[PDB]
């Protein structure tokens, strides 16, 4: 950096990984390292002609440099070498040596395994430089022969010479840093050299060598062992000389000479006396410190530890990331032109401000250049000075040279120059990053518009405290200063608070109001809520945008009073119009309910969460969406400061008082209690009494628990609905709770009611003592009172017990949550270390850094995630007579044409069979896209996520042209059936002149269509909206601007944005699964499942559903769960014996006495096995004697004689004799078979099967969705293949969690479909929504690649994408080193290699380049 | 006031509400370096070499130590020091860059080898202000 | 095609590329019980012919790395007969788009 | 090769501008104002780089041109001039 040079500016556009020859090491060289020593002799303390060394690069502040002449700053440093006195392996490839070492002949350096094997020549074949690697070591490593002949293509019998020798190859193993074989009485046993194996390397054929991994140019096998070792010039290891008769060595220059040290003890042993078992000695010395330079933390040897006993710092240890120089000091860097502070919330800043302290201000500067423009301006700045505000603290001038205005003595009379910079201090509404850490959204870093304000907090707008996930509990924020009229136009153009309103996470806003001034906005705008002038006047004044203009009063006569609803109407802007039906919302909207904005003005219904909140059909959804970022942004602030004054004046708080439940009230709740206690007993006494049947799958214990929590909740539950009614409407608790400001149900319940039952690990309190919870209780007490349930409320406070029992159940939550915090870290990791290099191209389609096709168009619609809102697509739903009311015209029907109330054309158009041509055509599509529907919605759900909000152009459409509902349309059938099919057309997404992009474009738009068709059919226009044709003509044009507006920008970083919109909602999650249908594992831990693509799985499970005509018959239902439930002899066993019965006619056993006399009517063992049943366990599993006695005879065949007594027989037995010395030992491997190995019925590892009454939506005779509950049957184990192809089922509709075995079933495409179906089952559960896209994204990379990729270390992160990029994640220096060794190409268009390279990555922004051209310039001048 | 951060009294702030002592100790010794050689506790100059520090020496009586009753700030010299090399080389402390206060307490003694051991406390008050946690 | 109860003898697999450029498919009775491409989660897999794939190719700029691949074992790919380098269009219904089409190679 | 560049006649990405490349306009031209470039705009008064680059764009008297690259390599150029400024 920083003097001029001549030399050609370009960028990195490749990296060639490969290894040092030795022969470059010398040539690249400055110096021969030839002693440890690192200077002081003649006397002079200044660097020696031996280690560290002018030749190298600078220790002192010298100027000098002596290759180079340049200085410290300037001069990277240049490589000196050692000449090693044997060769060394290089510890990174050990293992890589021994398996060419496996593959070739240790003597002729021929390979193993010609291409005259058949195998081999497949392996050959391989195009994957490293797979084909791994077949050829496979094949060759169980090769001990280097063959002379082999047997020809030709003919097997005349064998034919292929060359090499005819020698035995080693058996070879590690032995430490050595390589020891083992040839062919007794085997052969010796070390080999690595003098040898460099040898035997040497020898191997450039045509050999690359066909196993490497390369002739780049990296040859030999290269692998290192005989001239380079040496790392000082400013990789760093004197840090502090005084002058002191220095301080890094520990590479410490290891380096130990190496240097090691080598000649070496040299000097062997050119001398050499006693070669002593030179061995010294080798292997050499050898350890080579191997321990570059990786210390060697696999079962010793640490070589420093001087302290300090492990040492290996280079491979420096790299190893999270703080290496890849994760540490690349991906991540600590950065000038930042600051930080602790952050304050205030309602007087602006949305997208953000208020610096003064100080703050100070100090970070913009460096803004001298020009005509600012000249003037800039030259007061400077005047002002470094400590005034306004001011500046250097001038740049043409000379590059920076004048300090603290101290310049001409910091008074500067005059600035055109060209100069001026480094002035940050002004208001200069845009600045800001950031709350942890960074897992794109909105936790914003950009804001700076106000320079006094105090030391950063000063940010509550409505923005949402995306940041920041507290004003004392946290911390950063800001980052941009340098650049380009990189702020970035921050300002890109990622401006206002433009991150609607987030593309949920295609919702991810701000809006909150706290106070939502708590004080329901207060506001209630119809009690009236207004006196005075303040109706302030409250005007305050919204800064006010026209001027006072509304008129609601109530005028008795005394001018405004209503809350009236004056908040200020803030919204005209234009707006919304519309909301909650519980019983009538237009004559009775509670107060729904909410109705007319051209900005409420008309209806109180403002809360479900108007003024982040909500999917927002008051800020829609302003956004219909005004405009800014337009919105100034929103936020508007209704901030009326409601936040009105509530100033108002006041609001709370107080014990709040939580203090009615008399009688607290009365119905002890009561409420009580009877769960005696519910509870009575079940208690039940189980104890025996007379208690256990649940289908569940012990007796399970049962009785399970009935237990279940009335201990009911119970909980009850009593804070008790309270939770009985709290009045001035309970500030309650008020809190409506507005949706602060708190919820259980909060109310738990505080002024019932705490409830406390849990851990799912069960209630455990004895942790033998039989009793506490030492304060009796054993074997199960009472709600022992096993944790917690009978008071906050207010009432909890008994010593109580408090205990609360406090074991707290630890688990703070622990659960510390885990999860952790675990959600890594997975928001890997998932964006796995998508990074995702992003849309100027073609639509979704690739990676290799240009692979992940998605065809993102998110299957081609739409930007942000340009969608919940759209209700119409012809799907309702009767087919109903749709027929609705859609149908028929001009030749006197009573189902248009009516001439309708439109002119009426009268003349009754009987027009031309005409009628067209809304047949038009009536035949709506009645398509209705089946088509249903086809993709089967559930036939109507709300789905689209991108044009027709309803509201619709609205406006209605409001801007005053369309009066009683005039007849100026519409004609041709104006509205052609306007919409020529409509189609217009709605591109992809643009390209050939039948597959057209097809292409066609299928993207089939859905939007859809609910087009849907929303502009003949009838709706003219009946429903009373559209005139000028009004149409615009609703056309919009929805085609609106449409267009909404497709995905090329260059959108799609890939990160997926990552962070699945993974930011995993760090929001509880979890695991309740405290206790199914108990599946969910959220996180499920997450982490899926993720890593587990194969043993916690929960797998089976939906197995029921034969068409077969779904609501339970007994079919139980007839299936007994066939596919599997059933062992051993479950059906009280005992096995065996006695000595030695005559079979007769019997010792007098009970048998009856079983023989039978089973002898219509030579064996005289050893019986005898097995007695269980009548019970028989009878839950519906089985017979004679059943489970044709099952162990058929296991048996004629080896074993079985007899079995009657389904009547007091006591149920099988006897069982073995058929044709040491006789009595066989059978009780017999026994063992017949309980553990023998399957009566079911199928294998199906466990349990539990049978559910699920609803389901499907169509009526009469067209309707209606409830038609089917019977199901729920898994306790998987196996698919099996239990698809069971009578009486539906194998068309079964369903597995093990995506997995889907995968292997059904192919890779249901397989990535029932992964998506399982990742969405994780993020839905936690009640959160993440857009399709998103998910579908996630789950499409993990399959593109045939086949379940994980996204794990071994996943992605090992696919053929670019060294560099795949090693900043997880695998990093052994990446590196296999990028040596197969001489790996990075092409450099992953993020991650231009984020190492310092360089613009090709990502958003970076995805085009930009021109001047001569031409155009010409043109305008 | 609004998420978890609160309006506090400045009439009551000033009547002396919350508002809290502080003080921090900074520390040396005179180190024996071989024999005879020793660190000096003086009040240094620009003589030949030594790497002096930026902030005021001129807060430093002879002893090489900051006076109790004496305002500190900044990076100002609170404790001078030199150590020889074969003129002097400069080995003061300086009040830490981030704080200032008054200089409380300084202590002169001892340590067990028999070398000069000094302590300097610094006192500043601190007043509940805009961003301080409760 | 040969439909097998439950094996066929390595000795009489070696038979199976013994007489090219006919191929020759092994079938186990009992995967063949339940028609997997009926299922719910299985979209329609449509083999292209050399013409359609080359178009494909051309019309997106690709190289058959590039495309998502399908394993030549893949329940839908046995089903279709696919052979190497064969690619299939895959038509999935879509909650964004009505329809989608992927493509996935063989391998 | 200069196959690499795609005709006129024939070039199908957005007749519209990306909000990158529109950022990335503005900045390259408020740069290269803020610089002392000449400015091909009348500025009525204006002084903010990134006011007068707007001030440019908005009157399409812009004279750069985006190279719009492919994921083969290829590419498409257009022109400031004639890419509609929807956003
Ligand atoms: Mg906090
Ligand atoms: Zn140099
Ligand atoms: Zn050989």
């Amino acid at each position: 950096g920083q003097q001029y040079s001549s030399a050609p500016l370009r960028t990195v556009k490749e990296v060639q990984f490969g290894l040092f020859s030795p022969e470059e090491v010398r040539a690249i060289s400055v110096a021969k390292i030839r002693f440890p020593e690192t200077m002081d002799e003649t006397q002079t303390r200044a660097k020696i002609g031996g280690l560290n060394d002018p030749r190298l690069g600078s220790i002192d502040r010298n100027l000098k440099c002596q290759t180079c002449q340049e200085g410290m700053n300037e001069c990277p440093g240049h490589f000196g070498h050692i000449d090693l006195a044997k060769p060394v392996f290089h510890v990174g490839f050990i293992a890589k040596i021994k398996k060419v070492c496996e593959c070739v002949c240790m003597h002729c350096g021929k390979l193993l395994l010609d291409e005259h094997n058949e195998l081999m020549r497949q392996a050959l074949a391989i195009k994957d430089s490293k797979k084909r690697f791994a077949a050829i070591w496979t094949l060759c490593k169980t090769k001990m022969v280097c063959e002379t002949d082999v047997p020809s293509e030709d003919d097997p019998t005349q064998l034919v010479s292929r060359g090499g020798c005819g020698n035995t190859q080693p058996t070879i193993r590690k032995d430490g840093l050595k390589l020891v074989g083992s040839w062919k009485d007794e085997p052969e046993l010796r070390v080999l050299s690595t003098e040898e194996i460099l040898n035997i390397f040497k020898h191997i054929s450039v045509k050999d060598f690359t066909s196993l991994g490497f390369n002739e140019v780049f990296s040859r096998p030999e290269w692998m062992i290192l005989t001239c070792l380079p040496v790392p010039p000082p400013p990789v290891r760093p004197s840090i000389s502090f005084n002058e008769s002191q220095r301080g060595e890094d520990d590479l220059t410490f290891k380096l000479a130990d190496i240097l040290k090691a080598n000649i003890s070496l040299e000097t042993l062997e050119h001398n006396g050499a006693p070669h078992h002593a030179i061995e000695e010294a080798e292997s010395l050499l050898q350890f410190h080579v191997a321990t330079y570059m990786d210390n933390d060697i696999a079962g040897q010793p640490q070589a530890l420093q001087k302290s006993g300090r492990p040492v710092k290996s280079i491979r240890a420096r790299l190893k990331g999270k703080e290496g120089r890849i994760r540490g000091n690349l991906m991540g860097k600590r950065v000038d032109f930042s600051a930080r502070t602790v952050i304050s919330g205030d309602p007087n800043l602006e949305l997208d401000q953000v208020g610096v302290p003064k100080s703050i201000a100070k100090t970070l500067t913009y460096p803004e250049v001298v020009t005509p423009y600012n000249i003037d301006r800039l030259t007061q700045l400077v005047r002002n000075g470094p400590n005034e505000h306004p001011g500046a603290k250097y001038v740049i001038r043409d000379s590059g040279d920076r004048i300090d205005l603290r101290y310049s003595k001409r910091a008074g009379d500067i005059q600035l120059q055109y060209g100069w910079k001026v480094e002035r201090h940050i002004m208001d509404n200069d845009p600045v990053l800001f950031n709350r850490q942890p960074s897992l959204h794109k909105m936790s870093m914003m950009a804001h518009r700076v106000k320079v304000i006094p105090y030391s907090t950063f000063r940010l707008n509550l409505s923005v405290t949402s995306p940041y996930n920041a507290d004003f509990d004392g946290d911390e924020m950063n800001l980052h200063v941009p340098q650049s009229e380009e990189t702020r136009a970035e921050l300002s153009q890109l990622c401006a608070v206002p433009l991150q309103i609607v987030s593309p996470q949920s295609n919702k806003p991810c701000m809006g109001i909150v706290q106070d001034t939502l708590c004080g906005i329901r207060k506001l705008t209630l119809r009690d809520t009236f207004i006196e002038l005075d303040q109706v006047l302030n409250m005007l004044y305050w919204v800064p945008d006010w026209d001027g203009v006072i509304p008129t009063p609601a109530i005028i006569k008795p005394k001018p009073l405004w209503s809350g609803k009236q004056i908040l109407s200020v803030a919204i802007p005209n234009g707006i119009h919304l519309q909301r039906f909650d519980e019983g919302t009538t237009l004559l909207s009775p509670k107060d309910n729904g909410m109705l904005i007319i051209d900005g003005q409420i008309i209806f219904g109180v403002v809360e969460k479900k108007t003024v909140g982040s909500s999917n059909g927002g008051l800020i959804h829609v302003v956004t969406r219909e005004k405009g970022p800014q337009v919105c942004a100034k929103l936020f602030g508007n209704i901030q400061k009326v409601v936040n004054f009105w509530l100033l004046h108002n006041g609001f708080s709370t107080g014990i008082g709040d939580t203090i439940a009615d008399g009688p009230t607290m009365r119905e709740i002890t009561e409420t209690i009580a009877e769960a206690k005696k519910k509870v007993l009575d079940v208690t006494k039940e189980a104890q009494a025996n007379l208690l049947t256990a649940k289908h799958g569940m012990t007796l214990r399970e049962s009785f628990e399970d009935n237990v929590v279940r009335f201990l909740n009911e119970a909980r539950d009850k009593a804070g609905r008790l309270a939770e009614v009985n709290l009045k409407d001035l309970n500030n608790v309650k008020q809190m709770v409506m507005a949706g400001s602060k708190g919820s149900f259980i909060n109310i319940a738990q505080m002024s009611a019932c705490v409830g039952q406390q849990s851990v690990e799912g069960k209630r309190i455990a004895f942790g003592f033998v039989d009793r919870t506490l030492p304060h209780f009796s054993k074997d007490d199960y009472s709600p009172e022992s096993k944790g349930f917690v009978e008071n409320s906050y207010l009432r406070g909890l008994t010593p017990q109580e408090f205990f029992f609360h406090a074991m159940g707290g630890r688990e939550g703070l622990i659960d949550t510390a885990v999860k915090t952790a675990e959600t870290g890594y997975i928001q990791r890997r998932l964006v270390k796995a998508l990074e290099d995702i992003m849309v191209h100027y073609d639509n389609t979704t690739r990676n850094s290799l240009g692979n096709v992940i998605q065809f168009i993102y998110g299957e619609d081609g739409m930007d995630a942000a340009h969608i809102e919940k759209q209700s697509l119409d012809t799907i739903g309702g009767s087919d007579a109903a749709f027929e009311k609705r859609y149908r015209v028929d001009l030749l029907n006197t009573d189902h044409t248009l009516d001439p109330s309708l439109l002119e054309s009426g009268s003349e158009i009754l009987g027009d069979l031309k005409l009628q041509v067209l809304l047949d055509e038009e009536y035949k599509q709506l009645v398509k896209d209705r089946k088509f529907l249903r086809e993709v919605f089967v559930d036939g759900e109507a709300n789905w996520p689209l991108p044009v909000n027709i309803r509201r152009i619709i609205q406006n459409a209605q409001q801007t042209f005053h369309i009066d509902h009683t005039k007849p349309s100026d519409l004609t059938i041709k104006d509205i059936v052609l306007g919409v099919k020529d409509l189609q057309e217009n709605l591109l997404v992809l643009r390209g002149k050939n039948e597959i992009i057209q097809n292409a474009q066609r299928d993207a738009v089939t859905l939007f269509c859809c609910l087009l068709r849907s929303r502009l059919a003949t009838r709706r226009v003219l009946q429903e909206y009373r559209l005139t044709k000028q009004a149409f003509d615009w609703v056309l044009s919009n929805i085609e601007a609106q449409f267009l507006r909404s497709v995905v920008h090329p260059g959108e970083m799609v890939g990160v944005l997926a990552a962070q919109s699945i993974g930011e909602p995993a760090t929001q999650m509880t979890l695991n699964t309740f405290h206790f249908s199914k108990k599946v594992t969910s959220g996180v831990p499920r997450l982490k499942e899926i993720l890593n693509v587990a194969k043993n799985m916690k929960t797998p499970s089976l939906t197995v559903y029921l034969e068409p005509g077969h779904a609501a018959d339970q007994e079919q239902a139980k007839l299936i769960r007994s066939a596919i439930e599997h059933t062992t002899l051993k479950s059906v066993t009280i005992a096995s014996e065996i006695y000595y019965d030695p005559d079979p006619r007769s019997t010792v056993i007098p009970e048998d006495e009856e079983i023989i006399q039978l089973h002898f009517s219509l030579q064996q063992s005289p050893w019986l096995l005898r097995l007695e049943l269980d009548r019970a366990a028989m009878n839950d599993k519906d089985l017979t004697m004679g059943q489970v006695g044709e099952r162990i005879k058929q296991t048996f065949k004629n080896d074993l004689f079985v007899i079995w007594s009657e389904d009547n027989d007091e006591k149920l037995i099988i006897r069982c004799r073995v058929v044709r010395a040491e006789e009595d030992h066989m059978l009780k491997k017999i026994e063992n078979t017949m309980l553990e190995n023998i399957t009566l019925r079911g199928v294998e590892n199906i466990e349990r099967v539990v049978m559910m009454k699920y609803d389901r939506k499907v169509p009526s005779p009469t067209g309707e969705y209606v409830k038609e509950p089917e019977w199901v049957l729920e898994t306790d184990g998987v196996n698919l293949s099996e239990v698809m192809t069971v009578p009486g089922i539906d194998p068309t509709r079964i369903y597995t969690n093990s995506f997995i075995d889907i995968m292997e079933v059904l192919g890779i495409e249901a397989g990535r479909a029932a992964l998506y179906k399982e990742v969405y089952n994780v993020i839905a559960s936690d009640g959160s929504y993440v857009n399709y896209r998103h998910m579908a994204l996630l789950v499409d990379v993990m399959t593109t690649q045939g086949g379940l990729t994980s996204v794990t270390r071994h996943g992605f992160n090992r696919s053929n994408t670019g060294a560099l990029m795949r090693c900043s994640f997880e695998e990093t220096v052994e990446i590196l080193f296999e990028a040596g060794a197969s001489a790996e190409l990075d092409d450099c268009r992953g993020v991650s290699e231009n984020v190492i390279l310092g360089q613009m990555a090709p990502i958003g922004t970076g995805a085009f380049d930009v021109m001047i051209d001569e031409e155009s310039l010409v043109k305008y001048m | 006031n609004q998420e978890d951060s609160m309006i506090m009294n400045q009439s009551s702030i000033d009547r002396g509400l919350f508002r809290s002592l502080f003080f921090r100790s900074y520390m040396d010794q005179e180190k024996k370096y071989g024999m005879s050689i020793t660190e000096t506790f003086e009040k240094p100059q620009r003589t030949n070499t030594l790497r002096m520090k930026h902030g005021t020496y001129d807060k430093l009586d002879d002893d090489g130590l900051i006076a109790p009753g004496v305002r500190v700030s900044g990076e100002d010299v609170i404790i001078g020091k030199t150590t020889p090399i074969s003129s002097k080389r400069d080995a003061s402390t300086p009040l830490r860059s981030t704080e200032n206060g008054i200089v409380d307490q300084v202590l002169v003694t001892t340590n067990q080898d028999g070398l000069k051991f000094v302590k300097v406390r610094v006192r500043t008050t601190k007043i509940p202000q805009i961003g301080d946690k409760f | 095609i040969f439909v097998y109860q439950n094996n066929i003898t390595p000795s009489a697999m070696k038979l199976v590329p013994s007489i090219p450029p006919a191929t020759i498919e092994t079938f186990n009775e009992a995967a063949l019980v339940v028609n997997i491409t009926h299922h719910e989660l299985v979209p329609k897999h449509i083999r292209l012919s050399s013409d359609e794939k080359r178009e494909l190719l051309k019309r997106y700029r690709l190289k058959e790395s590039q495309l998502p691949r399908i394993q030549r074992a893949d329940p839908v790919a046995l089903y279709l007969g696919l052979k190497r380098g064969e690619v299939v269009k895959i038509i999935r219904k879509s909650e964004t788009s009505g329809r989608y089409a992927s493509y996935r190679i063989c391998m | 090769l200069k196959e690499k560049a795609i005709p006129k006649d024939q070039r199908a990405t957005t007749p519209y501008m990306t909000k990158y490349e529109r950022a990335r306009i503005l900045g390259t031209r408020a740069l290269q104002i803020s610089m002392n470039a000449p400015v091909f705009v009348d500025l009525e008064g204006e002084t903010d780089p990134l006011r007068i680059a707007m001030k440019e764009l908005a009157e399409k008297k812009i004279p750069l041109v985006i190279r719009r690259y492919l994921p083969d390599g290829s590419f498409e150029d257009w022109s400031v001039e004639e890419l509609i400024v929807d956003l």
